[PDB]
């Protein structure tokens, strides 16, 4: 997963 | 989901992923039922026998989204949860009967393009749709086999099984509060949720007033897409009295 | 009083690729 802001 | 396809952008956009902080990982689907609730399955949230147990802080609800793992800037929505709700009667200790849980968001989220509730079926619905044959469609981020992951949320249709062959599937106990779906395998079409797809929505279009509306919850299975086995689900309508009284007191 | 109408499909009147197939499922 992309990370989250 | 097995042997699905690609959704359409906006296709469902009642479509929650319920995510782990840390690890960072899909753990289940669920639904936007109003700005401030969502819907899914009780053993997303607690299954002793796996020492499962999450708590409010644990996770985060991601809504409006397509892509599986990409942060989606100007689309999807995250929200914390304030408080979950499960089924006083959920019977983890026999056979999953009442396999439902609702979740409180900390904030109400914005409605757009994206993001917006399904319907909840009242019982003039539950007995105009619920019918042997009649198909239904199920949404979600999980496997694409039994034993990779999807880029994007994946879509099936499957048509409602009649009781007593769901009954003669399976060893389990199947209760009034639980139905199975999908194909035969004489019927030659296949398809089926899977882990991570489970918590998801199934969901019916409403030939009379041409609303979507939530009829089951992805709850159980035995592998995914088997020959011979069918996708078992939670019964929305006969568990609408707990929800109802759920979102009056709360 | 809004639910289960889609911004993209119901609300606009398109309809996606394969609601047809649920439809056509419906047939009492
Ligand atoms: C009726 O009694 C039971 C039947 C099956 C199970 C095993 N379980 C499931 O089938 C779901 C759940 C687990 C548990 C945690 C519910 C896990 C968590 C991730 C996915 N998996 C669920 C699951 C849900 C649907 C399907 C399917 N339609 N093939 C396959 C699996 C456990 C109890
Ligand atoms: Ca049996
Ligand atoms: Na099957």
């Amino acid at each position: 997963f992309e990370e989250i802001p | 989901i097995v042997e699905g396809s690609d959704a359409e952008i906006g296709m469902s956009p009642w479509q929650v992923m319920l995510f782990r902080k840390s690890p960072q990982e899909l753990l289940c689907g669920a639904s936007l039922i109003s700005d401030r609730w969502v819907l899914t399955a009780a053993h997303c949230l607690l299954y002793p026998p796996w020492d499962k147990n999450f708590t409010e802080n644990d996770l985060l609800v991601r809504i409006g989204k397509h892509s599986r793992t990409r942060y989606e800037r100007n689309i999807e929505k995250i929200s914390m949860l304030e408080k979950i709700y499960i089924h006083p009667r959920y019977n983890w200790r026999e056979n999953l009967d009442r396999d439902i849980a609702l979740m409180k968001l900390k904030k109400p989220v914005a409605f757009s393009d994206y993001i917006h509730p399904v319907c909840l079926p009242d019982r003039e619905t539950a007995a105009s749709l619920l019918q042997a044959g009649y198909k239904g469609r199920v949404t979600g981020w999980g496997n694409l086999k039994e034993t990779g992951q999807p880029s994007v949320l994946q879509v099936v249709n499957l048509p409602i099984v009649e009781r007593p062959v769901c009954k003669d599937s399976t060893r389990i106990r199947i209760t009034d509060n639980m139905f199975c779906a999908g194909y035969k395998p004489d019927e030659g079409k296949r398809g089926d949720a899977c882990e991570g797809d489970s918590g998801g929505p199934f969901v019916m279009k409403s030939p009379f007033n041409n609303r979507w509306y939530q009829m089951g919850i992805v709850s159980w299975g035995e592998g995914c897409d088997r020959d011979g086995k069918y996708g078992f689900y939670t019964h929305v309508f006969r568990l609408k009295k707990w929800i109802q009284k759920v979102i009056d007191q709360f | 009083a809004d639910c289960g109408l889609r911004p993209l499909f119901e609300k606009k009147s398109l309809e996606d690729k394969t609601e047809r197939e649920l439809l056509e499922s419906y047939i009492d």
